[PDB]
């Protein structure tokens, strides 16, 4: 994306650094921010047997999926709707992570224009 | 060489028109094409300096070998073909038939007495074969491949065997 | 286990039938390419008794 | 790919077989109607090989495209990889256009 | 034209060799001297070849010569590979030896050799 | 055969360079020892070395496969030229052209694969958050030690 | 450039002989002389095909293969909450209620 | 393939001919020379040849093709190579 | 061993007493139902070996070897009887003779305790292997042949007399049971390095070591096909069998002096491999496969790991069959064309169909297709090795594609393409000839059921 | 046995070959050969499709099998 | 056989191959329409991409420069 | 005329790749990885009297076991360093170690 022509070929220091995101303190201009709330617990998917990439904060939606499909032999077709229920979970998990990149670039800029303000 | 001049001027011919097959592909692009190679050969036809009639073959081969194909299109059959060579493993020796086992040669008592009027002809033929090749090959041994026909009726051409009874192109 | 332990390995076992009978002299030359065709399409069908275990 | 990799073999060895062992498609041309099963064989199976939405094909190039390019990748290799989609349409269409167009280029006796 | 630059594994074509062209009563004597010399070995293997009472292999001189000239010297690249060889190994085996004392080479499940 | 027919050392005088000849089945003006420096090739004629694919396809050899006459003298290594094995046949691309149009792609490719590992292509994207102190104990940590604590928040 | 006649004259011989030697390679009637000798096909290659070598599998593995330790192992059943047990009738508790986004 | 036969090939040979401009279709015929007897040259030569490997579907080296020299000879010439009796 | 050493003993006054149309039939079945009972021998237990008496005894590592041994006899007599047709009857008698000798001397030589016994018998062998050579080869060269094989073994032979001699008179015994009990420590020394050539360079003219080596292609082009056979199978596992044998004496100084028997092995293999693709004579072909398999056994006794010495063993009893089938198929040829030269007779596979099937099965051996015995071999060789130095694996898998080159190169250029058109007495295989191949194939691939009786003694 | 397409019937009138002759013949060439290739303009050779319409194919009778179903599809469901 | 070959004329074609093969043609297409009818996220795009430029700074919890 | 040669080799020809499918340690892997290098040399030199055919399956056979290499590399360090050919003990095992043998099997899939 332009955010690569903006690395790569302009200012490499007002653009975070995708390997060691985040560098400001998660709480660096959030008054009390939550923690993210987790449904399904270690047991249960240890139980249902997930592969560990899928052990994400999506996952009571992709166990509701899986036993649904399991319930459902031989209507393969069945489950679509709680397929796209983990589909649309994932994707929300997505956007959080572009508002997560796009804080650390403001961030940045805003670290930038402070010290130019602050040269003279 | 031992080919001619007119010899490489026509294998040069035929060479040329089969590569602009290949560069043309479609026949009307090919019969057009094809047409302006054979003017291009006919303006030249009746050039009687021949040390100027080589350079322009010597020129004409190396606008060949510019331009040729190098991919170009060559029949199943062909050395370098597809095809070539593919029936050779289905061919097998008319002399390997001796060895069969009587069982085998009595599926076909037919072919089998056939076969014993060749070998009968074959062996009857064979003196006055060499004779022949004897009395028509100068001192020191031929001097070409060519070989002579039966002067005579009830003779058969010398050295015959081999390509009368050679195998089927199709064999199997 | 017993019907998908049991029919995934006669997969395996069908399919070197048709090499026994030619390696061992045993069997009916007449149409040996349509034998051995006749056993792939069986040893499809067996193979996917499991796959449908598995998918289930 | 298993699939319509296999059918477009079997394709070929159609034509091949109908045009006495000949495999050059310069010598085709023209068997779009002379041979309608196979044409339609080489034609939906040339579609499943170049993608062709909701065939064998697109339900799996499309995604390991999508991943490919949204992926922490080395960036020539991603370039490489969507320039050589593109030429798979482009093969893919010279079997079709010398094979099945046009007119026929091949011995006279059909 | 880019002219033909020949190479050991690419001959110059016959149509561009400026001898194919160029010819003297010298050269085409000698071509049917090799066409007389091909004569005469021709017809000496047709007439055992066509022969209907030879049943075996008619021996070929020049294939006999052929063996036993490359059959003819021996000598099985002397010391210098064996000393290179040796180089690579004895070092390597050293440097692994060395770790094996101080315990800097993982072998935690190595119990087979 | 017999010890005359067979090959010998290397022909010094002209008279000796006129036996192996007539021996070898050649003319006097095409024969050739190799040089004699005494690699063991005693008089044995050197022959041009082209593949035998090289041969003309069409004449009726007496061997069609190997493209060979009955007693025509064989190539020294006729072995590594055999139409299986080494072609020397001219090809319609200069040999050091190819070479260079060969060395150029490759050297090209590896210099260009290394630029885009320097500067790989990804999305504006954070990275993936998992629970459980990044699923510390699924990842076989010891369940001892209790871990320095990973903690997410919604954005 | 064409056949001089001597040439002609030995292809056209040697033609005569190649094509009777090519006639002579029919087969007459009688030859080869041979020495004297969908439902119910597919039917009995099941029982040889398919019955009998399963139940020759099924034995050796169920009173062989699966009488020693690890021979036959198996993944272990998924169980999804809400699930029951049938060995011991052990009920798998709910999920939490959701955020309940959509 | 459908098999080839001494009068099936002599139909093919004089069929090509005749759809060439350059020869008269009335005075062709199986021993007609092409040099002597059709008054063309040795270029025409080459191109008819052309037409019948075209039409056959194989090829006739130049060594063979240069003295095929009437429509006789080439049906000759294809009968012997493809086994045709007939 | 009295009930396989005295039974050997009357195969001679059998073939002496038969009837004068008979010497090949009673001599074959006799020595067949040798064979048979020597399976007997397979009574080998997990700590101790099988010691039958002061004189003899039996482990894992020369039981296999015994049976290919017995194995081998009937072999060859079906192998020498057509070529030995025309061959006075008293002069057949003299033949079967020889290789009634050989097998006695062989099946001793593998049973010896003591290392003397072991010698005088190792030497024996050569005055039967000698004389076949020399009285029953074809051509002029067969009496070179005898005199580079006599020399070059006993140039390393009586160097290994002295050394065993000398090792009696400090250890007391050369017993080798006793020997695993009062084996000491080889130090640094000159006069130790020597000790440890002349006991190993005796086994390494045998095997053949890299170097020494030009004795065996010379034996192999003009032996009669039983001595071809038995060269190849048994008596170059002679100096194998040697090896594992004397090397537990040799400790530790076989750490570094086998370096530069490592390294003409590794480098040699690749070399002799590298030969056999410009053979022009298949049994000088066969016999540069020898050296190249054999380079893997002197390279895995020499390292000393457990696997080595399996791999090593299943080698030498893999390679035995074989190289030795190889011959046979080869000969099979020659008997008809009367010619080693491989390029002569062409395209065979159009004229012998089933031997060309016995073609491609020895040659799928030979490149060590996985799982013959001769893949179980190559590969933990490999496997040691590669623990020996990680380096090593460059060598050895380039080794395997050079094997596979010249392994399908004799398959292509005998059996496949175009027959040679003026050979004509190509007749149909003989039922001796297929059987003489099946008895070959059979057993080598059906060790890939049970590989544990040709492991040896370190399974 | 097998009886031959009258010879007189090729003709390159009405085919691409005759627009070559008329190229030709701008600069006083002739193709002889014209006759010889006019088979594979004429009959059931002439008027072969376009790329596009190949891969049209059946396209026609699968839209209306199409508009059938949807049809089919949104009337299943008004009645429920 | 039965469909016998013709010299410099189009081929014999019978009726069973050109049905079959127009009937695969339309399967082929009422196929890819009725997927496209129902599934065409998957070749335009299952989710809405979101725009990172409108994203308040209180969304991001960017803290005003002045502070 | 051995067309029923042919479809016993292409039988064997698929019995060698369900053994490398299915295969759960890395010599029983072997056995189907060589298996179908045979089969495939088999194969393409079908017609044997054509030279061509007999180089091009022998050059399948030298570029496969040139990759082979990488695969008995692999072989030779899982048991040198996990002491199995087993997948399930390798995957328990997962070494962080893992270029040498992970480089062999590239090798050995190039
Ligand atoms: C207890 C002790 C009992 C004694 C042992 C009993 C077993 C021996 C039985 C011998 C009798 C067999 C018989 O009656 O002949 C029938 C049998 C079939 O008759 P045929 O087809 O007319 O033979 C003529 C040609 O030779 C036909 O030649 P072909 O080319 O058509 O087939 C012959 C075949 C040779 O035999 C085979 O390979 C059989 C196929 C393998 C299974 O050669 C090949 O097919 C080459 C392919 C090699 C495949 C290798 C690929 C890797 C696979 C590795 C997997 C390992 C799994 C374990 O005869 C043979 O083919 C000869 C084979 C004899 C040796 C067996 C080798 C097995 C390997
Ligand atoms: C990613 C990692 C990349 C690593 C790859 C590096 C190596 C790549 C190159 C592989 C070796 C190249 C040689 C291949 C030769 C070959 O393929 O044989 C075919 C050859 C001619 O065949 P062809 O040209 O196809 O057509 C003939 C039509 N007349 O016919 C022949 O001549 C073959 C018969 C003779 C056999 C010669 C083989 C000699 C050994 C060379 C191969 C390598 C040996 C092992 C060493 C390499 C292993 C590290
Ligand atoms: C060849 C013949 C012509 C040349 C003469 C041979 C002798 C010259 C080579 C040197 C041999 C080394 C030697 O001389 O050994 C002497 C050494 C004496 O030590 P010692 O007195 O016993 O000390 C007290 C321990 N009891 O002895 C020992 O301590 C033990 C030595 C064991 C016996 C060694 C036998 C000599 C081996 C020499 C050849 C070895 C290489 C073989 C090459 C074969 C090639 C095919
Ligand atoms: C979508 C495709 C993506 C991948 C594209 C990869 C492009 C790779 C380009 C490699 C080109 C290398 O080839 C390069 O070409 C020129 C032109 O012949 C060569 O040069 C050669 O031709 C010219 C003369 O005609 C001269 O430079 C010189 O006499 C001669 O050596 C170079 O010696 C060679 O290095
Ligand atoms: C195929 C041929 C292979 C040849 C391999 C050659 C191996 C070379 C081995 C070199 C070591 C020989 O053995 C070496 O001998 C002397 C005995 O005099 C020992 O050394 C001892 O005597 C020497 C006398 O010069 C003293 O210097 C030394 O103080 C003393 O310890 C060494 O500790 C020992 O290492
Ligand atoms: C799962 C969905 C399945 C959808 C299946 C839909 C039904 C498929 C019907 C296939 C009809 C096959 O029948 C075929 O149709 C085509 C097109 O109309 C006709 O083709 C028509 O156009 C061509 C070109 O002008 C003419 O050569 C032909 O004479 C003419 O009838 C054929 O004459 C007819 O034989």
């Amino acid at each position: 994306g332009a955010h690569l022509a903006r690395r790569y070929l302009g200012d490499a220091s007002v653009e975070p650094d995708p390997l060691r995101m985040p560098t400001f303190p998660p709480d660096y201009g959030f008054p009390e921010r939550k923690e993210r709330e987790m449904v399904a617990t270690q047991q249960e998917m240890n139980d249902a047997q997930l592969v560990l990439q899928q052990r994400d904060y999506c996952a009571h939606y992709l166990i509701r999926f899986l036993k649904c499909k399991r319930d459902s032999f031989p209507n393969f077709l069945a489950c679509k709707h709680e397929r796209h229920d983990w589909d649309y979970c994932e994707h929300l998990d997505y956007v959080k992570r572009m508002k997560e990149f796009e804080r650390e670039r403001r961030l940045l800029q805003r670290k930038k224009r402070r010290e130019q303000r602050e040269a003279d | 060489a031992y080919l001619t001049h007119q010899q490489k001027v026509l294998r040069l011919y035929k060479r040329a028109l089969r590569h602009l097959e290949s560069w043309c592909i479609h026949r009307d692009k090919y019969r057009y094409f094809a047409c302006l190679l054979r003017a291009r050969f006919d303006e030249h036809k009746n050039e009687k300096d021949m040390v100027k009639a080589t350079q322009l073959l010597r020129e004409a081969e190396e606008e060949f070998w510019h331009g040729q194909h190098p991919q170009p299109y060559i029949f199943p059959e062909s050395p370098g073909g597809t095809s070539y060579e593919r029936y050779e493993c289905y061919k097998v020796p008319e002399w390997c038939l001796d060895d069969w086992h009587p069982s085998e040669k009595a599926m076909y008592p037919d072919y089998f007495a056939k076969r014993e009027q060749w070998k009968k002809l074959r062996r009857e033929s064979w003196e006055r074969e060499v004779k022949q090749l004897q009395e028509e090959t100068p001192v020191g041994g031929p001097r070409t491949e060519a070989l002579p026909p039966a002067r005579k009726q009830g003779d058969l051409p010398p050295l015959w065997w081999h390509i009368v009874t050679r195998p089927r192109e199709r064999p199997m | 286990m017993n019907m998908f332990s049991s029919l995934s390995l006669v997969t395996l076992l069908l399919l070197t039938m048709p090499i026994m009978m030619m390696s061992f002299n045993t069997y009916k030359p007449s149409n040996y390419p349509l034998y051995v065709k006749t056993a792939i399409s069986y040893a499809f069908i067996t193979s996917m008794i499991p796959t449908m275990m598995f998918i289930h | 790919h298993a699939f319509f990799k296999a059918m477009l073999f079997m394709c070929s060895g159609s034509i091949i077989h109908s045009l006495n062992d000949e495999q050059d498609i310069r010598k085709m041309g023209g068997l779009f109607k002379a041979m309608p099963f196979t044409t339609t064989a080489l034609i939906v199976g040339s579609l499943a090989l170049t993608g062709m939405p909701f065939l064998t094909g697109f339900y799996s190039k499309d995604l390991i495209i999508e991943a490919a390019n949204t992926s922490y990748t080395n960036a020539w290799a991603l370039l490489m990889t969507l320039i050589a989609t593109s030429f798979t349409a482009i093969y893919s269409t010279r079997i079709i256009f010398f094979a099945l167009l046009g007119q026929p280029r091949f011995p006279t006796l059909v | 034209f880019p002219k033909y630059e020949a190479s050991r594994l690419s001959s110059l074509p016959t149509t561009l060799d400026p001898a194919e062209y160029d010819i003297s009563s010298e050269t085409r004597k000698a071509q049917a001297e090799r066409l007389a010399i091909r004569s005469r070995l021709k017809r000496e293997y047709q007439l055992q070849y066509y022969d209907p009472s030879r049943r075996g292999v008619i021996e070929d001189p020049a294939l006999v010569r052929w063996t036993y000239a490359r059959s003819a010297n021996i000598y099985p690249f002397g010391i210098g590979p064996l000393v290179f060889w040796y180089y690579v190994f004895k070092t390597d085996r050293d440097r692994k030896e060395k770790l094996i004392q101080e315990g800097k080479l993982d072998r935690t499940f190595n119990i087979s050799y | 055969i017999t010890k005359d027919m067979l090959p010998g050392p290397y022909p010094k005088t002209p008279e000796e360079r006129a036996a192996a000849a007539k021996k070898y089945n050649m003319r006097v003006e095409d024969y050739e020892p190799y040089p004699d420096d005494g690699t063991g090739y005693g008089d044995y004629p050197k022959l041009p070395d082209r593949s035998q694919q090289e041969r003309d396809p069409w004449y009726d050899w007496d061997h069609p496969d190997l493209r060979l006459n009955w007693g025509e003298p064989m190539h020294w290594d006729l072995d590594m030229y055999i139409r299986n094995r080494v072609d020397t046949s001219p090809t319609p691309v200069n040999w050091n052209l190819m070479c260079k149009h060969l060395f150029g792609f490759v050297a090209f490719m590896l210099f260009m694969f290394w630029v885009g590992e320097t500067y790989p292509a990804y999305q504006p994207v954070g990275p993936k958050q998992y629970p459980y102190n990044n699923l510390y104990l699924e990842r076989g940590g010891d369940p001892n030690k209790e871990p320095e604590p990973v903690v997410h928040y919604e954005i | 450039s064409g056949y001089t006649p001597e040439e002609k004259l030995r292809l056209q011989q040697l033609r005569e002989l190649r094509r009777r030697w090519l006639k002579d390679q029919e087969l007459s009637p009688r030859e080869p002389v041979l020495p004297p000798q969908k439902t119910y096909r597919h039917s009995i290659f099941a029982f040889t095909h398919v019955l009998i070598p399963v139940w020759i599998i099924h034995y050796y593995l169920k009173y062989h293969v699966t009488t020693k330790p690890y021979t036959i192992v198996e993944k272990k059943p998924r169980i999804f909450p809400g699930d029951t047990i049938l060995e011991t009738g052990e009920v798998i508790p709910p999920m939490k209620e959701f955020p309940d986004q959509h | 393939a459908p098999p080839l036969t001494l009068e099936g090939i002599k139909d093919r040979v004089l069929y090509v001919l005749k759809l060439y401009d350059k020869i008269d279709p009335e005075k062709l015929s199986v021993n007609s020379h092409f040099m002597k007897d059709l008054g063309l040259d040795s270029l025409d030569q080459v191109e008819i040849i052309m037409a019948m490997e075209d039409e056959f579907g194989f090829e006739i080296p130049d060594i063979d093709a240069e003295k095929l020299m009437c429509p006789q000879e080439i049906v000759d010439y294809i009968a012997d190579k493809k086994d045709v009796y007939e | 061993m009295l009930k396989y050493i005295i039974p050997t003993i009357m195969l001679m006054p059998l073939t002496w007493l038969s009837k004068n149309n008979m010497i090949w039939v009673n001599s074959t079945a006799h020595s067949l139902l040798i064979s048979f009972t020597s399976l007997l021998l397979m009574n080998q237990f997990g700590d101790n070996s099988l010691n039958f008496s002061l004189l003899f005894f039996s482990d894992s590592l020369s039981t296999p070897l015994l049976i290919l041994t017995m194995w081998l006899l009937p072999l060859m007599l079906m192998a020498s009887q057509h070529h030995l047709s025309k061959e006075n009857l008293t002069r057949k008698k003299l033949f079967i003779t020889m290789l009634i000798s050989l097998q006695l001397f062989l099946i001793m030589t593998f049973t010896a305790m003591e290392l003397i016994l072991f010698y005088i018998l190792f030497e024996a062998t050569l005055v039967p292997t000698l004389i076949i050579i020399t009285r029953w080869g074809n051509q002029t060269e067969r009496l070179n042949a005898g005199l580079y094989f006599l020399f070059y073994t006993l140039a390393g032979s009586l160097p290994l007399l002295v050394a065993l001699i000398y090792i009696q008179n400090t250890v007391g015994s050369l017993n080798f049971l006793m020997l695993q009990y009062w084996v000491q420590p080889v130090h640094n020394s000159w006069s130790n390095v020597f000790m440890w050539l002349a006991c190993m360079m005796a086994f390494m003219v045998k095997m053949p070591l890299y170097g020494l080596h030009l004795w065996l292609p010379k034996a192999h082009v003009e032996a009669p096909i039983a001595g071809s056979m038995v060269l190849a199978a048994v008596l170059l596992k002679l100096g194998g069998y040697g090896m594992l044998r004397i090397t537990l004496i040799l400790n530790p100084m076989t750490d570094f002096m086998a370096y530069p028997f490592i390294m003409l092995s590794l480098w040699g293999m690749i070399m002799t491999s590298s030969i056999c693709l410009r053979q022009t004579d298949l049994k000088s072909l066969i016999a540069y496969s020898s050296v190249s398999h054999m380079a893997l056994v002197i390279v895995a006794i020499l390292i000393q790991t457990p696997w080595s010495y399996m791999g090593a063993t299943a080698l030498m009893i893999a390679h035995g069959l074989t190289s030795s089938m190889l011959f046979c198929l080869a000969n099979s040829n020659y008997e008809r064309i009367h010619s080693r030269t491989m390029i002569l007779a062409r395209g065979l596979q159009t004229l012998l169909p089933l031997m060309a099937t016995w073609w491609l099965l020895a040659s799928l051996t030979n490149l060590a297709l996985p799982p013959t015995i001769n893949l179980i071999g190559e590969l933990f060789v490999v496997m040691s090795t590669f623990s020996w130095s990680n380096i090593t694996i460059i060598l050895m898998g380039v080794n395997m594609v050079i094997t596979a080159l010249y392994s399908l190169y004799m398959l292509i250029m005998t059996q496949r393409g175009k027959y040679t058109y003026h050979i004509n007495n190509i007749s149909p295989s003989f039922t001796r000839e297929n059987a003489l191949m099946s008895l070959h194939i059979l057993p080598l691939l059906l060790l890939t059921l049970n590989p544990k009786i040709i492991l040896g003694p370190l399974y | 046995k097998m009886e031959l397409p009258d010879y007189k019937q090729w003709k390159i009138e009405g085919t691409p070959l005759e627009t070559v002759q008329e190229k030709l013949a701008a600069r006083g060439l002739r193709d002889p050969w014209g006759r010889n290739e006019a088979w594979r303009y004429m009959g059931g050779f002439a008027n072969n499709v376009s790329f596009v319409g190949a891969l049209l194919k059946g396209f026609k009778w699968g839209f209306a099998a199409f508009v059938v179903a949807i049809g089919a599809e949104y009337y299943l469901e008004s009645q429920k | 056989a039965h469909i016998e070959p013709r010299y410099r004329q189009f081929p014999q074609l019978t009726r069973s191959q050109v049905i079959q093969a127009e009937f695969f043609s339309a399967t082929m297409w009422f196929w890819i329409l009725w997927r496209f009818w129902h599934d065409s996220d998957a070749v335009l795009g299952h989710f809405p991409y979101p725009d990172p430029s409108q994203w308040t700074d209180e969304e991001l919890g960017i803290p005003p420069d002045d502070e | 005329p051995n067309i029923n040669k042919f479809f016993k080799y292409l039988l064997l020809f698929l019995i060698t790749m369900l053994i490398l499918v299915t295969a759960n340690n890395l010599f029983q892997l072997f056995i189907g990885w060589e298996g179908v290098g045979i089969m495939s040399f088999l194969l393409i030199g079908w017609w044997y009297g054509r030279a061509d055919a007999n180089t091009a399956a022998l050059q399948a056979i030298l570029y496969n076991r040139i990759g082979d290499i990488g695969f008995i590399l692999a072989m030779a360090w899982f048991l040198t360093n996990l002491n199995t050919w087993d997948l399930q003990q390798i995957f328990m095992l997962n070494p962080s170690d893992s270029n040498m043998p992970l480089i062999g099997l590239a090798l050995a899939a190039t």
